[PDB]
């Protein structure tokens, strides 16, 4: 079946056939240009007129080229041959290293699992961060977000994510990147050369990268994060492995759908979003599942537009995760970095029968002595502190330790300061904020607590200021 | 649904036999025409963006292509255009002159000569619309480009292919960091290296057209002007030639990085495209979101800063540099513009209009300035002095007769002090590696906070005429040895025996 | 563009935009007259079972529905410049309301020498002593010389009178005489 382009309006290109009209998430092929133009209908508008969404840039059409059918949806090259290679929307090799020889290929657009192929396990993935380990636990198996607004570290932490968890993990990882700076995903593919985990000389590597940027049009932002899923879907269905998916960002699928979307006429609902702003992230997001044949381990990372938690974006991501660790721009003023608010970060693992009955009691104890702390901001800063209690002198002197307790020095912010990167167990995060909570360190000042690993490094600190 | 062209005057045309002195293929009518873009009937065989030419001479783009009328987005004003005109297609995508022959020359966004000093004498032309490289194509900076202001090249170091944001509100010294970077470029354009030569470029949206012409003239006051271009769309120009001026500056910047050559282009500012890329949205009836702006805004300025990159060796070995100006309403730096700036470039640099007022100037915010990837390349020279002064501009900041409080206070503000610089001279690397050497090895910690200003311009005066021949293994060699500290450090006591309190 | 001839009367919707630019190629070359001569039967064969069916069905396609009309409007009477109306009208999808563009085309060819019609409504029909004269003092207002046609109709609940239009002017002589009654009301 052949076709001619009646109207192409920005990154929306209308085409009418003749005969077969093809049904809808198929792929077309445009006769007559240089490099590869791959279009995906979307509707179908009657009198036998399709309409298209384009994957690349749609300038120099003529209103009557040829299209041609392919038949079938984007199928990309997968299998264990793409470990260690870099692929694009559409699965062409991108690192100028030759072709992707596979043998099977597997369509974007397929199905969620069932309702009998979910498993129900929970366990617990200690990473050695101070404030995710003890306020908001991580699962294996479960999805984790990273909410945040423009400049508090949501790339910083996510690289330490893959400093620490991922080179130790034993099987397979996945990362996309979704709208990002492609200066970082140069430098990405730079540093797992020299650490090893990409291998250029033989076959045993062990991520694959998928790749489609800010300066990609609208039509290629909206499904470069169905690619980078389908490559972690055979490598959990086919092969049964434990895999990582890290995606970044994944605002820029629910933005870039919202620039085409005005475009296909429609009428749109709140702030400016499309219609189906929440129909379509659900069909997305219940494709990265653990099932029961392996596990998807998914650690997104959400932006936060203006600051505002209430927008419809990133307001509707929240009913999609176990985890969550929201940062702000506040406590990084302040000089605490991860700046994590403690008393909004959440899990869905934190119970008193799965990480214990220690854990569970000194992490209450902790969100108890922050909350109090902030109900008394609205009077120490109009009376000062000299009007407070003698009891309520003491709920600010330790407020003020656990706060800088927080702050922890990270391993990929070497170039930033020069201090050395620190790492703590999970056994050793529960002592430090019991000698705090009871009063052993009640003769330190604040200052002393700021920056430092586990507790033994915030008494080698406050001798030198003596 | 009663259609674009289903007016009389075109089913006449059809209705009164097929016409045969009509082309309908090349050229077309104008249909209608008030709202910006006009409904041109005809022209079967345009591409999208391509440019098309009016009968009174106006350019336009082709930008919305239908199965009845094509949308022709018009350059400059729409008084000239009427309801009933012929449009000529010239047959390629919208494209500027480019070469090394523009060098001394003033143009508007369109690439035409508004000095009145006759033709450009161009030979290529390239796109406005082309993609960034990609992934492979790219490699980290590594050459430092200096700026000749002492709170920048020490504090948040700049590198060949690194974006660096200025963001601040008016009147806050914004263009006077941007003027210095130009007249700084005179040591390096007139030497023979020939691999440390720099262009320049300044494009000016929204501007006044007094403020260009009298910003040309200390460009040729101080011999600037025969290594710079200029593109220029003032705030009488028409909304499509103030949205379509970045394009045309950054793709005569990309010339020179693909032929081996380092460029740099100051875009002033970003803050007044946008708003007129919201009039053409607003006016074609599209859907506004937060602050009345479209949906695709990201794209509009991600598209633009993703050219200025650094290719690797194997591609030439070229850069491009970057430096767009943000305006913010009273310190908003939570706003939708300038976040959606913060989250592209690889850094900030903040002006402050409370420290404009205080007499400090530049009035360079030193707590929320950053620059992330080009810390890594700066001079060792800079690098050995200016890591020390570092430490002492926190700790002067956590205090804000007691002890351990009243000695950073002290030497605290007199690097504050040391830090400020007068318009339009544009300082050495290796001056300035002397000056800072005095504010942290511990020499000027005696004197008065006000005699400090007074301290600084009669030591560089001399050790300029008779330690010249012994300031230069500073530049040469690149760093500070065993022996230049050894030497060092009887040139500065002895000036302070003789400096006169 | 080139100019084009103004139809006295200057009718609006998307059937009117087709019966002026018919009025307007028409008028000129002077074959004003041929054209409602073949409308007036294209009006006939289009409404029969085979023809009236598969012209707004949609799914046949718009092209076959083209080359079945290109050659049914070719081989019965005609080659003028109305060839290209109906080839125009299967164009644009506007096939269905082609009875909309006749039935425009009759009146604004009709009042060429027309005279829009008259309305007397007030009872039973009369004897003819008293249509003759008002057929003849009727002929003295139009003054353009033209023979007016009028129409009669039956409306028992005007009490003793009768109201008359003359196009748009509508003069008044009814039960509204009682209405006028408020006098010894309002005051
Ligand atoms: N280092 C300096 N020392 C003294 N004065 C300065 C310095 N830098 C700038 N100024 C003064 O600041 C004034 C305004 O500077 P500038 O033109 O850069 O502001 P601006 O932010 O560009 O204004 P706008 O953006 O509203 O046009 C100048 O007239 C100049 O006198
Ligand atoms: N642990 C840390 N130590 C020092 N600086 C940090 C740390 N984490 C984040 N930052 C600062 O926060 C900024 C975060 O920027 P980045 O993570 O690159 O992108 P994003 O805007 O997506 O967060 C960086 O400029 C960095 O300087
Ligand atoms: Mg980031
Ligand atoms: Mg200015």
């Amino acid at each position: 079946a052949t076709g001619r382009i009646v109207a192409v309006i920005g990154a929306v290109v209308d085409v009418q056939f003749d005969e077969g009209l093809p049904p809808i998430l198929n792929a077309l092929e445009v006769q007559g240009r240089e490099t590869r133009l791959v279009l995906e209908v979307a509707q179908h508008l009657g009198e036998s007129t399709v309409r298209t969404i384009a994957m690349d840039g749609t300038e120099g059409l003529v209103r009557g080229q040829k299209v041609l059918d392919s038949g079938a949806p984007i199928k990309i090259p997968v299998g264990p041959e793409t470990l260690g290679r870099i692929m694009n929307v559409i699965g062409e090799p991108i690192d100028e290293r030759g072709p992707i020889k596979t043998k099977q290929f597997a369509a974007i657009h397929a199905e969620a699992p069932e309702f009998m192929e979910m498993s129900v396990e929970q366990e617990i993935l200690v990473t050695g961060i101070k404030v995710v380990d003890l306020l908001a636990p991580y699962a294996k198996g479960g999805k984790i977000g990273l909410f945040g607004g423009a400049g508090v570290g949501k790339t910083v932490l996510i690289m330490e994510l893959i400093n620490n968890v991922a080179k130790a993990h034993g099987g397979y990882s996945v990362f996309a990147g979704v709208g990002e700076r492609t200066r970082e995903g140069n430098d990405l593919y730079h540093e797992m050369i020299e650490s090893g985990v990409i291998n250029l000389k033989d076959a045993t590597s062990k991520v694959a990268l998928v790749y489609g940027q800010m300066n990609e049009p609208p039509g290629a932002r909206a499904r470069v994060a169905l690619t980078g899923l389908t490559v972690a879907e055979y490598f959990r269905d086919q092969e049964g492995q434990d895999v990582l998916l890290f995606i970044d960002n994944i605002f820029r699928f629910t933005q870039a759908g919202s620039e085409v979307s005005a475009l296909l006429g429609r009428i749109p609902s709140a702030v400016g979003y499309q219609p189906t702003l929440a129909t379509d992230m659900g069909t997305m997001q219940e494709r990265i599942t653990t099932t029961k044949k392996g596990s998807i381990t998914s650690v997104q990372a959400i932006y936060v537009p203006a600051d505002d938690l209430t927008d419809p974006a990133p307001a509707t991501t929240f009913a999609h995760l176990d985890a969550t660790t929201v940062l702000s721009r506040a406590i990084a003023e302040l000089g605490i970095y991860p700046a994590v608010d403690p008393l909004d970060s959440t899990s869905r693992i934190m119970d008193p029968n799965i990480v214990g009955s220690e854990h569970y009691d000194v992490a209450r104890g902790v969100q108890k002595i922050l909350q109090d702390y902030k109900s008394l901001q609205d009077i120490i800063a109009i009376l000062g502190m000299d009007e407070l209690s003698e009891e309520d002198k003491l709920t600010v002197s330790r407020a003020r330790k656990i706060q800088r307790f927080l702050s922890q020095p990270f391993q990929v912010a070497e170039v930033f300061t020069g201090h050395l990167g620190k790492l703590v167990p999970l056994k050793e995060t529960i002592k430090g904020f019991q000698q705090i909570l009871a009063g052993e360190y009640d003769h330190l000042p604040e200052q002393a607590f700021y920056m430092v690993g586990p507790i033994e490094e915030a008494v080698a600190k406050a001798d030198k200021l003596a | 649904k009663t259609g674009t062209a289903e007016v009389s005057s075109i089913l006449e045309e059809r209705i009164l036999g097929a016409d045969t002195s009509v082309d309908l293929e090349e050229t077309g009518r104008v249909l209608s025409i008030g709202d910006g873009i006009a409904r041109v009937h005809g022209l079967r065989n345009v591409q999208a963006e391509e440019m098309v030419e009016f009968s009174s001479g106006l350019k336009g783009m082709s930008l919305n292509l239908e199965p009845d009328n094509v949308g022709v987005v018009v350059f400059g004003n729409d008084k000239l255009i009427k309801e009933g005109d012929i449009v000529k297609r010239t047959g390629a995508i919208v494209d500027v002159p480019v070469g090394e022959e523009l060098l001394g020359r003033v143009v508007d966004a369109l690439g035409n000569a508004i000095d009145g000093k006759g033709p450009i004498g161009s030979k290529t032309r390239r796109r406005v619309g082309l993609k960034a490289p990609g992934i492979i194509p790219r490699i980290s900076v590594r050459e430092p480009m200096q700026t000749g202001i002492k709170a920048v090249d020490s504090l948040v170091p700049i590198g060949r292919g690194q974006r660096e944001l200025i963001i601040g509100d008016r009147q806050t010294g914004k263009t006077s960091i941007a003027i210095d970077t130009i007249i700084n470029q005179k040591r390096f354009n007139d030497g023979t290296d020939e691999k440390k030569k720099l262009y320049c470029i300044y494009v000016a949206i929204g501007q006044k057209r007094s403020t260009v012409a009298q910003l040309v003239k200390r460009l040729t006051d101080a011999d600037a002007m025969k290594y710079t271009i200029v593109v220029s769309a003032t705030a009488s120009d028409a909304a499509p030639l103030q949205y379509l001026a970045p394009y045309s500056g950054c793709s005569m910047g990309e010339y020179f990085r693909d032929n081996g050559k380092h460029a740099l282009i100051i875009y002033d500012d970003l803050s007044k495209q946008a708003v007129a890329y919201r009039q053409m949205s607003l006016l074609l009836r599209r859907p506004p979101g937060r602050e009345a702006y479209p949906g695709d805004v990201f794209y509009l300025h991600s598209r633009l800063l993703e050219r200025a990159a650094k290719m690797n060796d194997a591609f030439g070995g070229g850069s491009l540099t970057a430096l767009p100006v943000i305006e913010t309403q009273a310190g908003d730096v939570s706003a939708y513009i300038p976040t959606n700036v913060i989250s592209i470039t690889d850094g900030q640099i903040f002006l402050e209009t409370e420290l404009f007022y205080k007499g400090i100037r530049p009035a360079i915010n030193v707590g929320l300035s950053v620059s992330r990837v080009g810390s890594a390349a700066q001079t060792r020279a800079m690098k050995q002095v200016a890591g020390t002064m570092k430490l002492e501009l926190a700790q002067y900041r956590e205090v804000a007769l007691d002890a351990a409080t009243q000695q950073l206070l002290s030497r605290g503000v007199r690097l504050t002090e040391l830090l400020k610089q007068g318009q339009y001279a544009p300082m050495a690397i290796e001056e300035q590696v002397a000056v800072i050497y005095a504010g942290v090895r511990g020499y000027l910690d005696k004197l008065e906070p006000s005699k400090i200003t007074k301290f600084e311009n009669a030591f560089l005066s001399h050790v300029i005429s008779q330690h010249q021949a012994l300031l230069g293994k500073i530049r040469a060699d690149g760093k500070i040895s065993e022996e230049t500290d050894a030497k060092l450090k009887e040139i500065v006591t002895n000036f302070l025996a003789g400096f006169e309190a | 563009f080139a100019k084009l001839v103004r139809p006295p009367v200057q009718i609006y919707g998307i059937e009117g935009r087709y019966a002026t630019a018919l009025y307007s190629a028409a008028s000129k070359q002077n074959k004003l007259e041929q054209v409602e001569k073949e409308l007036l039967r294209v009006a006939q064969i289009l409404k029969e079972p085979k023809v009236a069916a598969s012209i707004m069905n949609p799914y046949v396609k718009r092209s076959v529905k083209v080359k079945s009309l290109s050659d049914m409007t070719a081989k019965e009477k005609f080659s003028p410049l109305t060839s290209n109306l109906i080839n125009l009208l299967a164009e644009n999808g506007r096939l269905s309301s082609t009875p909309g563009v006749i039935s425009a085309f009759s009146t604004m060819m009709s009042v060429h020498r027309g005279e829009v019609p008259c309305s007397v409504t007030t009872a039973s029909p009369l004897d003819e002593a008293t249509l003759t004269e008002l057929k003849t003092v009727l002929k003295s207002f139009l003054s353009k010389g033209q023979i007016l046609k009028l129409e009669v109709k039956v409306d028992p609940s005007i009490m003793g009178g009768m109201i008359v239009r003359i196009g748009e002017k509508y003069v008044d002589m009814s039960a509204k005489t009682k209405i006028q009654k408020l006098s010894r009301a309002m005051r």
